[PDB]
């Protein structure tokens, strides 16, 4: 089977906020042992909801588990500003795990923000290797949620981009780096490179004509 | 209190072998159930192992059936994972839970690559820039080294805000680091910037210094 959940959420602090968990093979029931738990920044876990409902000793009332619907969810009452974190649902199919994709939770502690994109063409130190790394640097974006798509010549690059993990700076806003890899032939085969930086409805991009 | 370490993660060859080991503590291992999970570098959570408590049934994921094995040295009150034919796909951050995950031990990077290498500095300048903000943004590309970390500063020390420096990205058994400094169009280049890069295991140190494009 597969579990689903939703990419990310956001809330304002105060707020409840439900997150959910689906099992593509039906119903999600208590025989799936339905289970919670959170990973806080530099990869920390401590599991919040077990069997569907209990809440493990520790952790604070505001998390609560239940099914509704022929899902599981969790439901934080009165969200508070640190748990802005990645919550991770997993579901026992009586004999293995399987574990969902995470839910990336804000609770705006601060407003709205846009990113900072740049995009540096390649090094002739390195194009003299035959290697053609353009970098681009996506800063300052809060929520921390990007999608980079690259094009070269109009045509989206397909491939040999790799983007980073947002991570917080210490303004607890976030910062990303993609990179495209192409020869220093297929470079120049192409006159036109564009990174593309998409952010809450809002693409932004950046460019560079190479001829 | 509870509390769990692993240790036993380290570089290793595609095809080799390593055994991975969670030594507990605040509890008897014979009745609890202990699982094996990993943290993918693409930050996914994947399930590997469950043995239960008694004395009882050891469950694979199917990634892992016949390659992996699990045990327990309830007299050292130990938990083991053998890793056997290491193939690509497994470089992870392998962690331990206790029942229903509600206990996590701290990890152990186990990474299944090529070789050691000195990095490979690249200066990154803006071409035929303009100043939006009178601000212009230079940086310096940390390629191809193995293995981590690295340390990456700017006119050591000098230039502290302003500095994004941005996590590793693995591709061809290598790793590929960036980083920069936002400086007024005052500073660069009527004065220069040089980022000062050291790949501490391999005792290397270079120094880059960004020069107009
Ligand atoms: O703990 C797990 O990982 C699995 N849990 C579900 C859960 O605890 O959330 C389920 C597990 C019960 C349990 C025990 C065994 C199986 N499978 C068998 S016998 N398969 C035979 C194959 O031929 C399924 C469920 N635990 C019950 C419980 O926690 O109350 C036993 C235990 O925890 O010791
Ligand atoms: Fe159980």
């Amino acid at each position: 089977a597969v579990v689903t959940q939703e990419s990310a959420l956001t809330t304002s602090p105060g707020e409840t906020v439900t997150l959910t968990c689906r099992s593509s093979t039906g119903a999600v029931t208590t025989s799936n042992y339905a289970n919670w738990v959170q990973e806080k920044p530099d990869h920390l876990f401590t599991g919040l909801i077990g069997g569907t409902n209990n809440r493990a000793p520790g952790v604070p009332a505001r998390f609560s588990g239940s099914l509704i619907g022929d899902k599981a969810a969790l439901t934080i009452t009165g969200a508070q500003t640190e748990d802005e974190a990645r919550y991770f649902c997993a579901l026992w199919y009586s004999n293995l795990w399987v574990f969902g994709g995470g839910t990336k939770l804000t609770v705006l502690g601060q407003p709205k923000s846009s990113p900072s994109v740049t995009l540096f063409p390649p090094s002739s130190e390195e194009l003299e290797t035959n290697k053609a790394t353009l970098v681009c640097t996506i800063i300052d974006f809060y929520p921390g949620v990007v999608t980079v798509d690259w094009k070269v010549d109009g045509t989206p690059v397909t491939q040999g981009m790799e983007t980073t993990q947002p991570s917080k700076q210490s303004n607890n806003k976030y910062m990303a780096s993609s990179y495209l890899t192409l020869t220093a032939r297929e470079w120049e085969r192409h006159s036109s490179y564009s990174c593309q930086v998409t952010h809450e409805g809002h693409t932004v991009e950046k460019s560079l004509s190479r001829a | 209190e509870v509390t769990l370490v692993e240790s036993g993660g380290d570089s290793v060859k595609p095809g080799g072998s390593l055994k991975l080991s969670c030594a507990a503590s605040g509890f008897t291992l014979s009745g609890e159930t202990m699982s094996w999970v990993r943290q993918t570098p693409e930050k996914r959570l994947e399930w590997v192992a469950t043995t239960l408590s008694g004395g009882g049934f050891t469950f694979y994921s199917a990634s892992v059936k016949g390659r992996f094995t699990i045990s327990r040295d309830n007299a050292q009150n130990n938990l083991y994972l053998q890793l056997n034919s290491l193939r690509s796909e497994d470089t992870a951050l392998y962690f331990c839970a206790s029942h229903r995950f509600v206990h996590w031990g701290h990890g152990t990077l186990v990474t299944v690559s090529a070789k050691t290498t000195p990095p490979s500095v690249y200066p990154l300048a803006p071409g035929s820039a303009a100043q939006t903000n009178s601000m212009v943004t230079l940086g310096c590309l940390v390629k191809g080294y193995f293995p981590e970390p690295v340390t990456v500063t700017w006119n050591s020390g000098s230039l502290s805000s302003g500095v994004h420096t941005f996590p590793a990205v693995l591709e061809s058994d290598l790793y590929t680091l960036s980083s920069s400094v936002t400086v007024p169009s005052s500073p660069r280049p009527s004065e220069t910037v040089t980022c000062n890069v050291a790949h501490p295991a391999s005792s290397t140190k270079v120094d880059k210094k960004i020069v107009p494009r």
